[PDB]
């Protein structure tokens, strides 16, 4: 979120220890208000994980810690197990927003097949799209694991965000996941530039596809 | 054992309103402030709001966005709280949560993390209505077209509400398809992609068809893929 940040993704191995951590302001964590973490199992509603920056409800095994120290907070998972494949998302209060606020949340995989990079191929609107007034750019990227990307676009090598929408991973017929994204434009935008760009980063490192308006028209 | 229950989700035109309760059981409602979280398709956690005890004159607490335009209160005879959406945006579509705020105490003072939650209902803010596809070919070309395997597909473009289904070849090729998952436009419209890798040697040789079907519009729609000769 604004005030809180989570790192989007996590992994490790049955039995290894990873840790989630949670990035907080001086109008929140630093100030002095305590954390509070809650798990979200795929398809289910939250629960509360640790509350009071270290507190495990009952019900909440011991492999799960949560430890805060300045602006910081951490989740530390010991013993990483099958069933602890989940999002996970930091809470605390904050005084500039005057309310309850939570990081974006983080999704723990827990490793149980080869690391894989994503492909990605990027499509330019159809001509019959664009016949109809409209255009959409679509990037998809398949064949990554753990099921976790960022996807950035680039109109003439500057950022947009505006008109994007990005679907979550979802496995594929082999087990590895696939992932989409679109870029909504007008046709003229789309004519207007000299080219667009999706940039997809799995595990830190990013793979870039490119189409220019005035090809394949 | 401890359990709350929220009611009342639904489909709801920009600038209308709607009531969720939430009826809680298991434990002594009146004890507890209770809070609402929400999560928009695809999107994390967002708190709503939260209401004290009555004995504290039950005041309440929103997030920002929804200043002036939800309501919470309670009623504890019934065991129920309610939220009251007035004013509804399409931004306001989400998953509500009716959440209880523990008592649990720390050094000098309670606590408040949510540690009962509902299993959440579904509130859609949106105009849409009933509406077919549009379906439109993703050419495999050159750009598309890496060691000899060329990538194409198909883009399902606003339609109301899910789902499609996609198959290629009328279910004749099923090899390396993926069908993903659909996007929610702010106009309250879906869309999806499906794609297939072939041999790039096979394009001008084999016909491709993907074959869309999204029975709450009767629709079906069979839209040739043809290759791009650049
Ligand atoms: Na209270």
């Amino acid at each position: 979120e604004s005030v809180l940040t989570q790192p989007p993704s996590v992994s490790g191995a049955p039995g290894q220890r990873v840790t989630i951590s949670c990035t907080g302001m001086n109008s929140n964590i630093g100030a002095g208000y305590d954390v509070y973490w809650y798990q979200q199992l795929p398809g289910r509603a939250p629960k509360l994980l640790i509350y009071g920056n270290s507190n495990r409800p009952s019900g909440v095994p011991d492999r799960f810690s949560g430890s805060r120290s300045g602006t910081s907070a951490s989740l530390a998972i010991t013993g990483l197990q099958a069933e602890d494949e989940a999002d996970y998302y930091c809470q605390s209060y904050d005084t500039s927003l005057n309310g309850w606020a939570f990081g974006g949340g983080t999704k723990l995989t827990v490793l149980t097949q080869p690391k894989a990079a994503p492909s990605v191929t990027l499509f330019p609107p159809s001509s019959e799209e664009l016949q109809a007034n409209k255009a959409t750019l679509v990037c998809l990227v398949s064949d990554f694991y753990p099921g976790a990307v960022t996807v950035a676009w680039k109109a003439d090598g500057s950022p947009v965000k505006v008109g994007v929408e990005t679907t979550k991973p979802s496995k594929q017929s082999n087990n590895k996941y696939a992932a989409s994204s679109y870029l909504s434009l007008t046709p003229e935008q789309w004519k207007s530039h000299r080219s667009y760009s999706c940039r997809v980063t799995h595990e830190g490192s990013t793979v870039e596809k490119t189409v220019a308006p005035a090809e394949c028209s | 054992e401890v359990q709350l229950v929220e009611s009342g989700g639904g489909l709801v035109q920009p600038g209308r309103s709607l009531r969720l309760p939430c009826t809680a059981s298991g434990f002594s409602f009146g004890d507890h402030a209770m809070s609402w979280v929400r999560q928009a398709p695809g999107k994390g956690l967002e708190w709503v709001g939260f209401i004290r005890k009555t004995t504290y004159g039950a005041t309440t607490h929103y997030a920002a966005a929804v200043r002036g335009r939800f309501t919470i209160s309670r009623d504890d005879s019934k065991s129920i709280v309610y939220l009251q959406m007035n004013s509804l945006k399409t931004e306001d579509t989400a998953v509500y949560f009716c959440t209880r705020v523990q008592l649990d105490y720390g050094p000098g003072y309670q606590y408040y993390g949510m540690d009962v939650w509902g299993q959440g209902t579904t509130v859609t803010v949106s105009s849409a209505s009933t509406k077919g596809p549009s379906v439109f070919p993703l050419a495999p070309s050159s750009k598309s077209t890496s060691g000899g395997t060329a990538a194409l597909g198909c883009l399902v473009k606003d339609y109301f509400p899910e789902p499609v289904t996609v198959s290629w070849n009328s279910g004749a090729l099923t090899s390396g398809v993926h069908t993903f998952p659909a996007v929610l436009q702010s106009s309250g419209l879906y869309s999806l992609s499906s794609v297939v890798t072939v041999p790039s040697s096979s394009l001008g040789t084999q016909t491709y068809i993907c074959n869309v079907n999204h029975k709450p519009s009767n629709t079906k729609v069979d839209k040739k893929v043809e290759p791009k000769s650049c």
